[PDB]
């Protein structure tokens, strides 16, 4: 288990803790735990490249104290 | 070092935002063409942190789509190249309401909640051209940001308990100002 860090476009950063077989949806569960922004509204960027729900942190070669980058969808009515 | 001028409900300070004055109606000239097909368009607004006060500097629009009454990004990827590599701050948002009144809907809500939960003072600016009126908004905060995190209902529009959002404090939390903007659409037609 590990660090890993998630950088939003707000000028804030969140620190999660995972392990390198948490799929990406695990990850955006954790985000809306400790956040309160549910996942269908989370867009996880890691170099240079958005990351697909269902693979995992390995798969991406995201390893410890690496930075994803959030970026939110936007709906409106 | 700009100072404080507004505050939530439950004391916590709100940072200044400086707003040109021409943005919202620069917004409804950029998507008049949405407008006229009774079709919502959204933009974000982007700007920069400067000695402990925010300015909006650019309107951007992303890649989207929409009915008469939604709208929604398609490709927040290319949202995410322009504001990381031109190093912006995401500071709100904006949407027209072609045919409705002025406030905030079940969507919009849900949706700000999470821009104000990233960032306290982040605004929803919602134009209503038939109406010729607009609003600037946001969650009450702590209650109103509560209460959306905790919604489970179901429905795409469907209402919520009491008061939930409020219109932002002029000049103390948003300031028109006269400043610089710079339109960014990233729309492909
Ligand atoms: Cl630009
Ligand atoms: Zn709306
Ligand atoms: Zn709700
Ligand atoms: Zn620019």
């Amino acid at each position: 288990s590990m660090q890993i860090f998630v950088k939003t476009l707000t000028g804030k950063t969140i620190t999660l803790e995972v392990e390198p077989s948490d799929t990406i949806e695990n990850v955006k569960a954790k985000i809306q735990d400790k956040e309160g922004i549910p996942p269908d509204q989370q867009r996880l960027i890691f170099a240079g490249k958005q990351l697909e729900d269902g693979r995992t942190l390995s798969d991406y070669n995201i390893q410890k104290e690496s930075t994803l980058h959030l970026v939110l969808r936007l709906r409106g009515g | 070092t700009f100072k404080i001028h507004a505050y939530t409900e439950g004391g916590k300070p709100l940072r200044t935002i400086y707003l040109p004055k021409l943005l919202k109606k620069v917004f409804l000239d950029v998507v008049k063409p949405n407008t006229k097909k009774n079709l919502e368009t959204c933009g974000i607004l982007c700007g920069k942190l400067r000695q402990n006060a925010f300015f909006i500097t650019h309107l951007v629009i992303p890649l989207q789509e929409a009915t008469s009454d939604t709208c929604g990004t398609t490709d927040e990827a290319s949202l995410f190249e322009f504001q990381d590599k031109h190093n912006l701050l995401t500071l709100g948002w904006i949407h027209t309401h072609p045919t409705q009144t002025c406030f905030m809907s079940s969507v919009d809500l849900h949706t700000h909640c999470s821009y104000q939960l990233m960032l306290p003072e982040a605004i929803a600016i919602v134009m209503a051209p038939s109406k010729n009126t607009s609003g600037i908004f946001r969650l009450l905060d702590p209650e109103g940001l509560q209460t959306i995190v905790k919604c489970r209902k179901p429905g795409l529009f469907h209402p919520h308990e009491g008061k939930v959002y409020t219109m932002v404090a002029q000049p103390g939390h948003v300031r028109e100002i006269n400043s610089k903007l710079q339109v960014v659409d990233l729309r492909v037609k």
